[PDB]
């Protein structure tokens, strides 16, 4: 069966300017009576997908005019002009040939954001966290992108890694930044010992590394 | 000028079997073709089921051949969609995805291809645990977490299958530098969130700030106050 | 279903003058070549025939009007129409066109006309549906947009179909199916013909011997009327609805006298109504 592909994977454009995804095939997808299927979805945060520049080139009822479809035979390309907020999501591009469809292997857009500097807080575990058989303490990195950055645990000065799973907030519409969280997991006998808790922070548009955090209590 | 309506959210174990439906209004259920599309958390589209506007047939997934089975209630316009024997890697939202069968007027024929509206989802969930009540910790802020151009507040939830929540931070009245994550989904089968809001530095000290811990399954509506540390 | 639909517009109901239209055969005697004189309902020559306008586009842009109201039975109605594309389907006479009181209705659904009698429960805007079924593969045409519920009916009639067309020669042709419906003392008769044409709109000046076609042994009190459309769903083509464009000519029968001349096959030809003038 199909399986096709994309070609950014992203491409945080700029505002007012045109863009362009690119898909490709693995086969020939004009179906039998010479129409090809494509569709181009369009997928908000949170929602379903709703319809852009079905079969190939044409548009979609209440689609806002500024999206174009091309090519043909395997390659296929959707070009939105002079974009804008409200066109912020993902975009896939499904076939619809050889029943056993198949979707793009996915391509989010969003702003493009200059690389800022991110910010650093720190919180430690709360006094009925400190009984409560299993603490946490978390690092809240404030503006940056999931890909290129980096976030690293400092538990108390001694860079331990491998025990964390990770949670990265969406864009902001004020500032389209990017949240970013880690979740360090140790035994209750190992995070009473310490106090002097810290969460630095390495990435691409920092100069130098963050490096907040707290006094396990005080004021 | 199509509607579709989901089904509301389904937890599971197991094991079990599961129905999910969809209510279409606008159009009539026998002028649309229904193919069904999962989401898996976090990653791309999947298919399943769909309908052929040719053989009339239904097709099935190969991925889901002799474990799905799909009818349809051409009466109250719903079709249903049987998924069996659920595996541990069977959460995802399911969405209804439909257009019309052909293309025209009564002069023409096109057997048109493709989805066009898509019904809302629906979230199931397999667990072979049950479910579980709150564990609130109050991420109380700091010295230097506070005194800024902007705070930090939070509250921290650990291992709880209480499905959804809400967090807000307060009864609609902070709304200011929240940022929230997608839970998830522990080794162990439990969820993790930590929800902290940076909350403006200048009204700590002379009024401190809630999380509103909500639990509409468990129906723990916890609401614990976090003094700054 | 109930998909109300109208908008407002309408201005003056475009007149006409039909010359000399709607002779129908007012007995089933076999005659000669005599003149006949009959006191009976017909119309009368020179009326003001109503010339409403179905579904009506304007030169502009789309713009589909839509207006065929209820209009009064009165004792008899002359109805005629052109319309090549089968886009009239039928009549739906009755009293009140609700439950309470019964209701005639006439669709045609061209392989096979049939004809009901119930307590039938109409939208306020009436037609026939068609779309596409996705089994049998085939457009259906489904009726419930008509009306909600029918039970009770006190009669079901199954017969060919009266509106065959013909035409197979693009054009030229136009086929002008006329109609008369009038109904007495328990009783329903209708009367038709099929006939080529080639003036431009209106009515020609020729005579048409409008033969029977039925008689229903109903009882029914009838005093208001309407048309039945066929609208089919439009699809991927940017409520979803409207085929076409019609009109329909619409004139009621006055108790008058004629003097009908027969031929000798059998057949009327020019009839001599007394009351149009002096010389008549
Ligand atoms: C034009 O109008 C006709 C009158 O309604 C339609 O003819 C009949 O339609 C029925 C279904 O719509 C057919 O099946 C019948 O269904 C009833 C339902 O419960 C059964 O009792 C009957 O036994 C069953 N009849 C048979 C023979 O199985 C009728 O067969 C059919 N009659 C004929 C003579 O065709 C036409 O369908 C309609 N035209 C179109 C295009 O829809
Ligand atoms: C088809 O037409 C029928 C003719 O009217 C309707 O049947 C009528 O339904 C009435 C109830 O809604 C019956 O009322 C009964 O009246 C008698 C004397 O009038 C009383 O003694 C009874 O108590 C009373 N029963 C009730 C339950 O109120 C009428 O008798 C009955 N008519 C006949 C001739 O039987 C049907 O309603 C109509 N079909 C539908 C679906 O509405
Ligand atoms: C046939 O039905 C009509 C009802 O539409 C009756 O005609 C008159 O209807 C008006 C309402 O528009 C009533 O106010 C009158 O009282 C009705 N006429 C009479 C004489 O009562 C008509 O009577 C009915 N015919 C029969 C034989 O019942
Ligand atoms: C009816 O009248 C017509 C003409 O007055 C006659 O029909 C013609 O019949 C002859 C048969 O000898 C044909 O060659 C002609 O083509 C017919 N013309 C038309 C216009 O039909 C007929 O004789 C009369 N009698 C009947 C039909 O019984
Ligand atoms: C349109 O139809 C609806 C019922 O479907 C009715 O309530 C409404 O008053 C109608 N409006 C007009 C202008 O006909
Ligand atoms: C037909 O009726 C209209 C009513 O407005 C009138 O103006 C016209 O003169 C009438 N025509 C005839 C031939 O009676
Ligand atoms: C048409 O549909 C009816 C039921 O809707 C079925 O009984 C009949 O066999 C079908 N005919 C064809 C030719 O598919």
């Amino acid at each position: 069966e199909i399986v096709m592909t994309q070609s950014p994977l992203s491409s945080p454009v700029t505002l007012g300017q045109p863009a362009s995804i690119s898909c490709r095939s693995s086969q020939s997808l004009v179906h039998s009576d010479g129409n090809t299927y494509l569709s181009w979805l369009q997928q908000r945060p949170g929602q379903p997908p709703r319809l852009l520049i079905y079969k190939i080139s044409n548009r979609f009822s209440g689609v806002p005019d500024r999206f174009s479809g091309s090519g043909a035979g395997t390659d296929f390309t959707l070009k939105i002009s002079r974009v804008e907020a409200e066109d912020v999501g993902v975009y896939y591009c499904t076939q619809a040939t050889q029943f056993p469809y198949t979707f793009g292997q996915g391509t989010k857009v969003d702003i493009k954001r200059t690389v800022a500097a991110p910010s650093v807080f720190i919180f430690p575990p709360s006094d009925e966290q400190l009984k409560s058989g299993t603490a946490s303490v978390v690092c809240l990195l404030n503006n940056f992108y999931p890909r290129e950055a980096k976030v690293q645990w400092k538990v108390d000065n001694a860079l331990q890694s491998g025990n964390s799973q990770e949670s990265v907030t969406e864009q902001d519409s004020k500032d389209s930044t990017y949240s970013l969280s880690s979740t360090l997991t140790l035994s209750k006998a190992d995070y009473e010992k310490h106090k002097v808790y810290a969460c630095e922070v390495t990435h691409q548009g920092l100069s130098s590394p963050v490096t907040k955090s707290f006094n396990r209590g005080e004021c | 000028e199509v509607q579709l309506v989901e089904s509301g959210a389904e937890v599971k174990k197991p094991g079990a079997s599961v129905k999910v439906s969809c209510k279409v209004s606008g159009y009539t259920l026998t002028e649309l073709s229904m193919h069904w599309v999962r989401q898996a958390p976090g990653k791309g589209l999947e298919w399943m089921g769909g309908f052929d506007p040719e053989d009339g047939e239904t097709m099935y997934a190969q991925k889901f051949q002799g474990r799905v089975t799909m009818t349809e209630d051409t009466s109250t316009d719903t079709a249903y969609m049987e998924l069996s024997s659920l595996r541990s890697e069977d959460t995802a939202v399911y969405y209804c995805a439909t257009s019309t069968a052909v293309a025209g007027t009564p002069d023409l024929f096109d057997y048109y291809y493709g989805m066009d509206v898509w019904g809302q989802g629906t979230t199931v969930t397999v667990s072979s645990a049950s479910t579980k009540g709150p564990s609130v910790f109050p991420l109380a802020p700091s010295s230097k977490s506070t005194s800024g151009g902007t705070a930090a507040l939070g509250c921290l939830v650990k291992d709880y299958f209480p499905e959804p929540v809400t967090v807000s931070w307060n009864s609609g009245a902070l709304t200011s530098g929240v940022h929230t994550f997608p839970a998830v989904l522990q080794s162990s089968g439990l969820y993790s969130l930590s929800s902290v809001v940076t909350v403006p530095s200048s009204s700590l000290g002379t009024q401190t700030y809630i999380c509103n811990v909500n639990h509409k399954p468990s129906n723990t509506k916890v609401d614990k106050k976090v003094e700054p540390k | 279903q109930c998909v109300n639909l109208t908008t407002r517009t309408q201005l003056p109901p475009a007149y006409t003058n039909s010359f000399t239209r709607g002779v129908y055969y007012p007995d089933k005697v076999f005659r000669s070549s005599v003149l006949h004189s009959t006191q009976d309902l017909f119309l009368p020559f020179f009326s003001n025939v109503t010339w409403f306008h179905a579904i009506h586009v304007s030169g502009t842009n789309g713009t589909k009007r839509f207006d065929n109201p209820v209009l009064p039975f009165n004792d008899g109605v002359y109805f005629a129409s052109t319309e090549k594309s089968n886009i009239i389907r039928g009549w739906i006479f009755g009293t009140t066109l609700d439950s309470k009181t019964q209701s005639l209705l006439i669709v045609n659904n061209a392989t096979n006309v049939v004809i009901k009698v119930c307590e039938f429960q109409f939208c306020n805007d009436p037609f026939l549906g068609v779309y596409y079924h996705k089994n049998n593969k085939s457009w259906m045409e489904s009726e419930f947009r008509v009306y909600s519920s029918a039970n009770n009916c006190t009669f079901e009639y199954v017969s060919q179909p009266f509106l065959m067309d013909l035409e197979g020669k693009q054009g030229n042709f136009k086929n002008l199916r006329e109609f008369v419906f009038k109904n007495i003392d328990g009783y329903f008769k209708i009367y038709s013909k099929h006939t080529p044409i080639n003036l431009v709109r209106d009515l020609p000046q020729g005579f048409s011997a409008l033969e029977p076609l039925v008689d229903l042994p109903i009882g029914i009190n009838i005093t208001r009327f309407q048309t039945l459309l066929a609208l089919h769903r439009s699809y991927l083509t940017p409520s979803g609805w409207t085929a076409g464009a019609a009109a329909y000519y619409v004139g009621y029968l006055q108790p008058r006298t004629f003097l009908l001349k027969y031929n000798e096959n059998g057949t009327i030809t020019d009839a001599v109504d007394c009351a149009l003038d002096p010389l008549s």
